[PDB]
């Protein structure tokens, strides 16, 4: 990874029709069909669900044709409320009549480990390395590189966990902010610790369904079932959002810079989701964009294992569980955010937090 | 390194030997030795088989942005 | 710990009655509710209404617009105003420590009563 | 509205079962206190914890339904008081309690 | 918060004059944010020039319009009688009043 | 581009309507899905678009807090549901598709729907 | 396949596993 | 349809008289394809 200063260069960088992105998310895709090929599908576990309360959790009992053909075997499983539909008492997985449930591999971890991009040859990237650089425009100076620094892959929707902070100030940008179609990304300077949690005491049960295919479920949880919750400090938070309102009052007309929650919209949106030990997580965020001193901002969390993100047409994902507990600290660099429109006067602009479309993610 | 440097006062030593040095990562490559051989093969057609700086039998006409010596060097 | 009120005792139809109560010997005042409750002669118990260290206050939709509760004074108290008693309702007074066991964040809820754990000497009034 | 017969009657050493009964039931926890006649109350059955709902001694508490049993194994003379239900109403906003049952031994 | 005014006027005129149509902007915008847009009586708008100078499909030659900054122009050489309906301006959110022609 | 778009009909204070914008023959996931507000012979108003892969939806803010865009991809139609409506709010109703959908990036309807007219 | 004349067409009746596994 | 065969004692493991075929619980089973050959021809590198 070698780094060579370019004196008196100008370039005209574009964060927005770069093909980086485009290559990183269709790359992801790639990786992510090739790695769950070699792993279960939950085909032969599409069956009528009689499912009773254990709270957001269901204990639902089912039989399966087990690893001997002509041999039915009863079993029990506890499924959030959200991963199953009704169709009474009885249920099925959710998606299962649209898409083909893969279960996602263990002994095989999906941890976001930093990669780098390097150049082929005949090629070249450029980084820029003006500390105020929005992402569009010139570079004061840049710098040939041959391989990128460690971009790790997050997952996320509305806080940008895990990135690179930015060196000195605040860093703003969209490709039109009059222009509400276009979500806009703010860099944080300064990290927010923000420390996550699911503390339900889970046992996993392994079901076996063939010939060396193993379906992991949750079953019997020990103790309370207590509530996933994931906290921030009010503290560096709503002073790095001071910040931020400050930094956002200069770009557009004068006007009162404050914070609304999100629309409405997929539990995918409308939350911040992401993604802790291949637990996936989904906190609603009403607690941090409604309107001063030190303590905790508390956020309610749902737990959901059958996911389909980057949306394709007739797939999905089971997350096997975990026994234990888990815990989730991470540090918050970003913020995706949009702007309401009309002709609502009063001279006030209501940002609300912004998800999907998941090269955003990447564009940071 | 010399990319905004001017043209007076590197070229083999550096940045030439870097035109060679999956299914994707090796379609990459193939790319790289075609534009390789389609910028050799332009230099060897252009009696520059084993040279980087050549002089050739065209001049220079006035309609190509005439410019000085002194403005370009 | 130990519950022990202090009032008038001998109160008249048409007047305000005042019961205070003062708690001694708790370590964590905060993490409990604390409710009075009466029982006249005869009758089962009726509840008055509970108030909280946090300031969240709830009375008996059909008791409320007579009582009102009092809030901490440093040494842990918190008293309860009849207005408009008649002697027609009298009966003797409880003073209650609805617990609390938390067992997880108290801001989502997580938390649940274990009952009227203690219970003070109470006072007949009239 | 909580609601309980007026007494149950039962000789010592067998069993009597309390029955407490009302429309909040199905989804709160149904707490029961023990009242002499002149002395203060005491807490009999508590929420121990949020699942298990776990008792440790004679008495106990069996759910079902919309109805709540106060069992007392091992009666004796010294148990014999009144019995009172408690719960917490649909949602938090206000505690009630029952009509009282008063055990008498036989 | 972008204001949209238009030319006031009827334009009580008879088929084959011409006709020119204004609309203003309250920031210094390009020429690609400002469409224009036929509003019929009682049927659905349809679109003739995207980005104040890039006509649509199914649209003819009659229509052309430029501008850049402020005062955004559109202009029709001949008047059909179907072409005696209002005529709108619009900017990213905000549509116009739209200015008329008899 | 065939959109067939729902009926009207005069609600009283305090009702629910819930028009529907019925597309068919493209690529629904990627389009979006505007809908626009056509006052008594005044000018427009944009009520808000859909994005229709995620539901991520922004309204105006005028009918912020009364309005909710539901959209459905299975019969690859799109919903808007008004509800608290008021006499005032006599109006016509279309659906726009645009906002990159033609060449330009810059929000450009072209394709309308059929209208909804409800007072 | 349970077939009947509806011609050179037949109107064929028979079952299948739906996509709730378990029932026909 | 029920049918028979004779498998031997190493192809199959007990669960009486009601065995299954061996690695069906750790493995999933592939038969050789007929018309195909599987000697090992001479081969050069
Ligand atoms: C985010 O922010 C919150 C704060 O906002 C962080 O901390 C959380 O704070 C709350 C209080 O606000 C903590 O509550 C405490 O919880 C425990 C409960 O003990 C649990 O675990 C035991 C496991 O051994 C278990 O025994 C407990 O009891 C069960 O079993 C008994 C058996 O009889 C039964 O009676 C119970 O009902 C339960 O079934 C229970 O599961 C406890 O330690 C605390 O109360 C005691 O402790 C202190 C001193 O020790 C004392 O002051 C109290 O009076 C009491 O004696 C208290 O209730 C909560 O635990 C914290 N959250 C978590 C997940 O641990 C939170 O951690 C932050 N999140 C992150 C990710 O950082
Ligand atoms: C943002 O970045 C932070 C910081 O990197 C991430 O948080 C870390 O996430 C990793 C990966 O999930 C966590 O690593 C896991 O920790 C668990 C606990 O390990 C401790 O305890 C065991 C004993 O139980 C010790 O052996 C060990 O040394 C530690 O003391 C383990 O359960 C996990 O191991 C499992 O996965 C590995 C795969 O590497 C397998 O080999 C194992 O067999 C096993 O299945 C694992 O090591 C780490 O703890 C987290 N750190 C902190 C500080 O919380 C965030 O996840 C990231 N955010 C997002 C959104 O991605
Ligand atoms: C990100 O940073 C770039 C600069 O690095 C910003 O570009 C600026 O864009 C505005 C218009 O959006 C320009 O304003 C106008 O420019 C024209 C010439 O193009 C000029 O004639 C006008 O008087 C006016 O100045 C501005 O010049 C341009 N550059 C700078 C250095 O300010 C871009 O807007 C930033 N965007 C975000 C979203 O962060
Ligand atoms: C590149 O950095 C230079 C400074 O080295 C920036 O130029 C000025 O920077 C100051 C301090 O932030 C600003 O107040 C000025 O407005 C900048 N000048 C102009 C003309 O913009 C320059 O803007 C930086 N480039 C980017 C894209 O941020
Ligand atoms: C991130 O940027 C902010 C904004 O510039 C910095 O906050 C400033 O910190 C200095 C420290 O000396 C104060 O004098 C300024 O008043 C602060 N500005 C505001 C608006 O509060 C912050 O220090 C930067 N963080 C890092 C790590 O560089
Ligand atoms: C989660 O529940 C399991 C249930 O087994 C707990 O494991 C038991 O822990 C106790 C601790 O006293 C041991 O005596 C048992 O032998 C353990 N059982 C097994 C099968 O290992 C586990 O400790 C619980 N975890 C937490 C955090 O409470
Ligand atoms: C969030 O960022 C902070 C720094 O801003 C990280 O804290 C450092 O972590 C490294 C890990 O290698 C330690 O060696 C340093 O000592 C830590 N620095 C300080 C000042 O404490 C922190 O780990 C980040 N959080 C996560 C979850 O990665
Ligand atoms: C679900 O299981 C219970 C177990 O008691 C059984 O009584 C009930 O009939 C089952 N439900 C269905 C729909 O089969
Ligand atoms: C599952 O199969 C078993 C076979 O013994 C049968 O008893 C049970 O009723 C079936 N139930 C469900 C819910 O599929
Ligand atoms: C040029 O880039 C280098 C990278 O090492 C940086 O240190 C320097 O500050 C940059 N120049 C300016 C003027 O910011
Ligand atoms: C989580 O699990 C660890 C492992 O035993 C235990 O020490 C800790 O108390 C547990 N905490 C919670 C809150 O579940
Ligand atoms: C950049 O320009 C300055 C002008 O003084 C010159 O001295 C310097 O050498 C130039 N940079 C390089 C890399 O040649
Ligand atoms: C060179 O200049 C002459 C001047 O007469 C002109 O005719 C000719 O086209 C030019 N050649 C090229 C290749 O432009
Ligand atoms: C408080 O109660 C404890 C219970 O163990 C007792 O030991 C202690 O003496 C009491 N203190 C006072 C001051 O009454
Ligand atoms: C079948 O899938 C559709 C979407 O295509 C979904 O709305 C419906 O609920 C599913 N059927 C059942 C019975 O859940
Ligand atoms: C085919 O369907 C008819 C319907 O009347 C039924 O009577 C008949 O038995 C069926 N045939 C077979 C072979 O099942
Ligand atoms: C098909 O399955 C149904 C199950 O209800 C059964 O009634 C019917 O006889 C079966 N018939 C055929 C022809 O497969
Ligand atoms: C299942 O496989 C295990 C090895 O994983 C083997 O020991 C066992 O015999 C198999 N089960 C049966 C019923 O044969």
């Amino acid at each position: 990874p070698q780094e060579m200063v370019l004196e008196n260069v100008t370039e005209n960088f574009n964060m927005w029709k770069n093909n980086m992105v485009d290559q990183m998310h269709e790359d992801i895709i790639s990786l992510w069909d090739q790695s769950l090929k070699p792993c279960v599908q939950l085909t032969p576990l599409c069956v009528t669900l009689n499912c009773t309360d254990v709270t957001g959790i269901k204990n639902c009992s089912f039989n399966i044709t087990t690893e001997v053909r002509d041999k039915k075997k009863k079993v029990h499983a506890l499924f959030y409320r959200l991963d199953i539909v009704p169709i009474s008492t009885e249920y099925i997985l959710i998606n299962c009549n649209t898409s083909v449930i893969t279960q996602i591999c263990p002994k095989v971890s999906f941890d976001p480990i930093p990669i780098h991009y390097c150049a082929p040859a005949g090629y070249a990237i450029l980084k820029c390395n003006n500390k105020t650089f929005n992402g569009t425009g010139p570079c004061n100076n840049v710098s040939t590189i041959q391989c990128t620094h460690g971009i790790k892959p997050v997952v996320s929707t509305q806080l940008l966990l895990n990135g690179s902070l930015a060196e000195e100030d605040i860093i703003i940008s969209s490709e039109n902010m009059m222009d509400n179609t276009k979500t806009i990304i703010v860099h944080f300077n300064e990290s927010v610790g923000i420390e996550c949690t699911r503390p339900n005491n889970n046992t996993v049960e392994s079901i076996r369904i063939g010939p060396g295919q193993t379906f992991y479920v949750t079953g019997e949880i020990i103790g309370d079932i207590r509530q996933a919750h994931c906290n921030i400090s009010k503290g560096n938070w709503s002073k790095t959002l001071q910040r931020v309102k400050e930094k956002l009052k200069k770009y557009y007309h004068n006007k009162t810079i404050k914070f609304e929650p999100s629309s409405g919209g997929d539990l995918e949106i409308t939350t911040h989701s992401f993604n802790c030990r291949g637990e996936f997580f989904y906190c609603y965020t009403s607690g941090l964009f409604n309107e001063g001193t030190n303590g905790t901002i508390t956020l309610p969390c749902r737990i959901k294992q059958i996911v389909n993100m980057w949306q394709k047409v007739g797939r999905a994902m089971y997350a096997p569980p975990i026994a234990g507990n888990i815990t989730c600290s991470s540090n918050i660099t970003g913020l995706l955010l949009t702007r309401d429109g009309g002709r609502g006067t009063n001279g006030t602009e209501t940002f609300r937090p912004a998800g999907g479309n998941m090269k955003d993610n990447w564009r940071s | 390194g010399a990319a905004g440097s001017t043209m007076g006062a590197v070229q083999t030593r550096q940045l030439l030997s870097g035109f060679v040095q999956g299914i994707k990562q090796l379609q990459t490559r193939v790319l790289a030795i075609e534009r390789y051989l389609e910028v050799q093969q332009f230099l060897g057609l252009w009696g520059c088989s084993g040279k980087a700086i050549c002089c050739t039998a065209v001049p220079w006409n006035t309609t190509w942005s005439n410019k000085s010596e002194q403005e370009i060097w | 710990v130990q519950l022990r009120e202090s009032g008038p005792g001998l109160v008249k139809p048409s007047e305000t009655l005042s019961l205070s109560c003062t708690v001694s010997n708790d370590s964590r005042p905060s993490d409990h509710s604390w409710t009075w409750v009466r029982q006249s002669p005869g009758k089962a118990l009726e509840w008055i209404g509970d108030i909280h260290y946090n300031g969240a206050t709830t009375y008996n939709p059909s008791l409320r617009s007579r009582v009102r509760i009092e809030l901490d004074q440093s040494i842990p108290r918190f008293s309860l105003k009849m207005t408009s008693m008649t002697a027609a309702d009298t009966g003797m007074y409880y003073c209650a420590r609805n617990a609390i066991r938390i067992y997880g964040v108290v801001a989502l809820g997580e938390w649940f009563h274990y009952g009227m754990d203690v219970w003070g000497q109470g006072t007949a009034v009239t | 509205e909580l609601t309980q017969p007026p007494s149950v009657s039962v000789s010592p050493g067998q069993t009597a079962r309390i029955t407490c009964s009302g429309a909040p039931l199905t989804s709160r926890f149904t707490y029961w206190y023990r009242q002499k006649p002149g002395q203060a109350p005491v807490l009999i059955i508590s929420r121990s914890s949020q699942r298990s709902s776990g008792w440790s001694g004679r008495f106990s508490a069996s759910w079902s339904g919309t109805t709540v049993t106060l069992t007392i194994r091992g009666v004796q003379a010294d148990d014999e008081a009144d019995y009172y239900c408690q719960s917490s109403d649909t949602s938090d906003s206000y505690k009630m309690f029952g009509g009282g049952t008063k055990l008498t031994v036989l | 918060e972008i204001v949209l005014t238009q030319s006031p006027g009827t334009l009580s005129l008879s088929p084959g004059e011409g006709a020119t149509l204004s609309c203003r902007t309250s920031q210094s915008l390009s020429s690609s944010s400002l469409a224009w847009y036929q509003q019929k009586p009682g049927l659905a708008p349809r679109l003739l020039i995207y980005g104040a100078s890039i006509r649509a499909t199914g649209i003819p030659d009659r229509f052309s319009g430029s501008g850049s900054g402020t005062d955004f122009t559109l202009t029709i050489s001949r008047l059909e009688p179907e072409d005696f309906a209002v005529y709108y301006c619009q900017q990213y959110e905000f549509f116009g009043a739209g200015t008329r022609v008899e | 581009v065939q959109l067939v778009q729902s009926g009207a009909e005069l609600k009283k204070p305090g009702a629910s309507v819930k028009v529907s914008c019925k597309a068919s023959g493209y690529t629904f996931t990627d389009s979006y899905m505007h809908w626009v507000r056509q006052a008594p012979g005044q000018g427009l108003e944009w009520m808000g678009w859909i994005n229709p892969n995620y539901g991520a939806t922004n309204y105006a803010h005028k009918f912020q807090g009364r309005v909710t865009m539901t959209r459905d991809t299975s019969i690859t139609t799109a919903y808007m549901e008004l509800n608290r409506l008021r006499s005032d709010d006599t109006a016509v109703y279309y659906c726009a598709r645009g906002n990159f959908l033609r060449v330009d990036y810059t929000w450009d309807f072209q394709h309308w729907g059929q209208g909804t007219l409800v007072t």
